[PDB]
């Protein structure tokens, strides 16, 4: 079994966390995710942070008390041409996370992250997918809840 | 040959 | 540099490509990848057929004549609860590409694919990433526009 997880840059500690290139992370998992990148879901705050230094994607991921979609530059496949935090109303299935790490600096970090770092031991195989590409494995599990294992 |  | 390429199954010969985990090929670039995989970009009733035996994705993509997102359920996350082989009216950025293969079969064709099969020499490493998540690796290119090799 394999779960990947692409990650993007810091930008006020807040980034994106896509799993296996589909949307496929539930509320619980998310916060499961975040726990183990040493992260919390972030604040609304934080969010508006990151979105105000330059920190946008194409996905809908949790944070906590909502699901939202950070835009930048309006497109027309991204929150229907929206800018701004924008807040998902049919809120259900599931998506990706967004994550607040707290010992991150300020502004925009790319600094390559090398592991899942506190995931526990288990025995599926767990890939980081930089930015860049660059991929990281390691053998683990980071789940906590019955329900999204089984 | 021309497959996928 | 590496260029992953996440695939899905084919219906009625049609799938969905995805490069890099984001929103990444131009017009040109889908139909070198489309070429690559000995295959074509859509037709519309080639979108309508896959659709009609279950296929959908929550990804706007490159076809003949359209960029288009396939729905059978709708959800608010992909095209705004809309359904159909959807067409966007603002198409004028990167997106995923679909292709159409002649030689699939007419349901759905799971099979492994384990290479790249209609590419060329060159220094990229390609991986194939099927929908069950097995990974193929290769050294190769297919890009044929030079725009899209160096923007």
């Amino acid at each position: 079994a394999q779960i990947d997880l692409n990650i993007t840059c810091r930008f006020a500690g807040v980034f994106h966390v896509e799993k296996n290139g589909r949307y496929s992370i539930s509320r619980t998992e998310a916060a499961d995710l975040c726990k183990a990148f040493n992260s919390t879901l972030p604040t609304m705050a934080q969010m508006e942070k990151a979105l105000s230094i330059g920190f946008e994607t194409c996905r809908y991921g949790f944070i906590e008390g909502h699901v939202v979609i950070p835009r930048i530059h309006p497109n027309s496949i991204c929150a229907a041409n929206n800018t701004g935090v924008y807040i998902l109303t049919s809120n259900t299935s599931q998506y990706d996370t967004y994550c607040f790490n707290a010992s991150a600096p300020p502004e925009e970090d790319c600094t390559s992250v090398t592991d899942l770092p506190n995931a526990f031991d288990g025995p599926i195989t767990i890939t980081i997918v930089n930015r860049d590409g660059t991929r990281y494995v390691q053998k683990g599990e980071y789940r906590t809840n019955p329900e999204d294992i089984y | 040959a021309a497959a996928v």
